[PDB]
């Protein structure tokens, strides 16, 4: 058989944790090849919505491969209890890491943050892809500076440029208010957790810092005003991502949308085909330190032990092993 | 303090995605 096993692997470090799944850094032994591997335990596959989600994680995670801001995947395959993906170790750490350690950033880093990130969800919007999931969590760094998006086990495939859908999902901070109400969305989802981020990343806290039925309330209600020492710019782009209404949110019109985005003022300073061939040198360079550049990462995972938590046997030989059939897969460019 | 990774608002959720 082609297909890597878990055997081919050295199991260094747990670098992340979220809702779903545990991130280890790993090593492939016949390469001397570092990796980050996304584990995901099969118990917590119940119905055919979790073998959805996994099979479209797995699907974007292929097609990431194609664009320079997007985690692309090495290998896929699995164990009785649990599902693996081996995919690009990013070690600059994520947004989430440097926003508590920076604070605050200049425009001018919001500008290229966003401006990367802009690409990576046009990119998959392109392709009829919904990201759903868009947080400083979610957002690395390279070696480099510049960015990737990861986790896409959040992700709407199918979508053809009108179409909508409609699951309840997202994390509650950056949900926008047409989830909230209940309505069928479309792209605009992305870009209003964009405006979120964007905030965050320009101001140093959320725009709807403040039980989730409180917060959800805040996020119908409330309108956004500025910190007055930002530019008319990054002022008048924080707002327009922010609007309440999805038909009239900057960069969700079906027609005009990215190209308002591109062309919009905070934007001017941007050589958008530069940018999506990594040829804008980045405003920050990652300090790569401790090993395996571990110092770019949150302590209470690198201090886990490194372990795959032990099965409980009476569960795992329950579980119906047809429905990964084919999951195995090796990305045949390397 | 500002941020707090899994905090308050901060943990990814689904309708269609079992959880914990
Ligand atoms: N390729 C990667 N390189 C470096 N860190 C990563 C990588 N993938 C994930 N992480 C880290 O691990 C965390 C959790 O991974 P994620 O894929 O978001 O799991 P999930 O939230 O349960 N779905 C992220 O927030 C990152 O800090
Ligand atoms: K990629
Ligand atoms: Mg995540
Ligand atoms: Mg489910």
């Amino acid at each position: 058989s082609f297909s890597l096993g878990l055997q081919d692997f050295d199991l260094l470090r747990v670098i992340g944790r979220g809702s779903y799944a545990k991130v280890l850094l790993v090593r492939l032994k016949k390469t001397d090849r570092i990796y980050a591997m996304k584990v995901v335990k099969k118990e917590l596959v119940n119905d055919d919505e979790d073998i959805d989600w996994v099979q479209t994680e797995k699907h974007v995670f292929e097609q990431a491969s194609n664009h320079p801001f997007l985690v692309g995947l090495h290998s896929c395959f699995q164990t009785e209890s649990r599902l693996f993906f081996v995919i690009e170790y990013v070690n600059g750490g994520d947004l989430m890491f440097h926003m508590q350690r920076q604070r605050k950033l200049p425009e001018e880093h919001a500008r290229f943050y966003s401006a990367e990130i802009s690409l990576a969800l046009n990119y998959l919007h392109e392709r009829g892809i919904i990201y759903r999931d868009l947080k400083l969590d979610n957002v690395l760094l390279d070696s480099e500076g510049h960015i990737k998006l990861t986790d896409y086990g959040m992700c709407k495939e199918g979508l053809r440029p009108g179409d909508t859908t409609s699951t309840f999902c997202g994390t509650p901070n950056y949900i926008a208010p047409e989830i909230l109400r209940g309505e069928d969305y479309g792209f605009s989802v992305d870009w209003w957790a964009l405006g979120v981020l964007m905030f965050e990343m320009m101001a140093g806290r959320s725009p709807f810092d403040i039980t989730e039925d409180y917060l959800f309330q805040v996020i119908l209600e409330k309108q956004i005003r500025i910190p007055r020492s930002l530019s008319v710019k990054a002022a008048s782009v924080l707002k327009s991502f922010l609007n309440k209404d999805p038909k009239e949110r900057l960069g969700c019109h079906p027609q005009t949308g990215f190209a308002d985005i591109q062309g919009h003022p905070f934007f001017r300073n941007v050589d958008w085909d530069m940018m999506e061939q990594k040829q804008v040198v980045p405003p920050f360079k990652p300090n790569i330190s401790g090993e395996f550049g571990l110092d770019n990462f949150d302590s209470q995972f690198t201090n886990e032990p490194v372990q795959l938590t032990p099965d409980d046997d009476d569960i795992v030989r329950k579980i119906d092993q047809s429905e990964f059939e084919g999951f195995e897969y090796i990305n045949p460019l390397l | 303090l500002a941020f707090q990774r899994e905090g308050f608002g901060r943990q990814s959720m689904s309708e269609k995605r079992t959880k914990q």
